[PDB]
């Protein structure tokens, strides 16, 4: 697959942990 | 699949169809008590909320980035491109963050294929991505408490916002 869809998912990857690092203040 | 697959299959496919309806007709072509479908409504609704609220996976943003770099999508490879940020975004695991994220891509993917010209590309998208609630996620939707408690979770996060 290209490049932009692993560096997408990769960047996905990290928001949601930044998202859900919030759950825990 | 997990327990209660049957109702999760139309919960999660009323979730998406509010989600799509509150972010974007063109990504389309019961079963539930009364009490499901408005779950599912409010999951829709706190979701839009949290995705509004975290600029890197706000869904016109990523549509301009999509377009910005010239992200190569034709008929023969949306699929495998969608594939490919679907196994990226959860190779280290699941939870609701990684969750989230991936349904806000999906909207955003889905409205930039729409704008390539792709014919029922918006409406592979919303289907791959309701098929992936339910046959891959869902171990992991009813472990924490199903949409229920993805609105006990997202509430907490809007109070954190």
């Amino acid at each position: 697959a290209s490049s932009m869809a692993s560096e997408v998912g990769r960047r996905l990857a990290e928001f949601g942990d930044q998202v859900d690092g919030q759950f825990y203040q | 699949g997990p327990l209660g697959s049957s109702r999760l299959y139309l919960q999660n496919t009323a979730v998406m169809e509010e989600l799509y309806r509150r972010n974007l007709e063109y990504w389309r072509e019961d079963g539930l008590s009364e009490e499901e479908r408005r779950t599912a409504a409010d999951a829709a609704e706190r979701m839009t909320a949290v995705i509004a609220g975290t600029p890197g996976i706000a869904v016109e943003r990523n549509v301009r980035d999509f377009r910005r770099g010239g992200w190569d999508v034709t008929p023969d490879n949306v699929e495998s491109e969608f594939r490919e940020v679907e196994r990226r975004t959860f190779s280290d695991g699941v939870h609701w963050g990684r969750v989230i994220a991936f349904l806000a891509f999906s909207m955003s993917f889905a409205a930039y294929v729409n704008s390539r010209g792709i014919d029922g590309g918006a409406y592979s998208v919303f289907n791959w991505t309701l098929r992936v609630l339910n046959d891959s996620l869902a171990d992991f939707i009813q472990r924490e408490n199903g949409w229920r408690g993805f609105i006990v979770y997202a509430d907490t996060l809007l109070r954190a916002q």
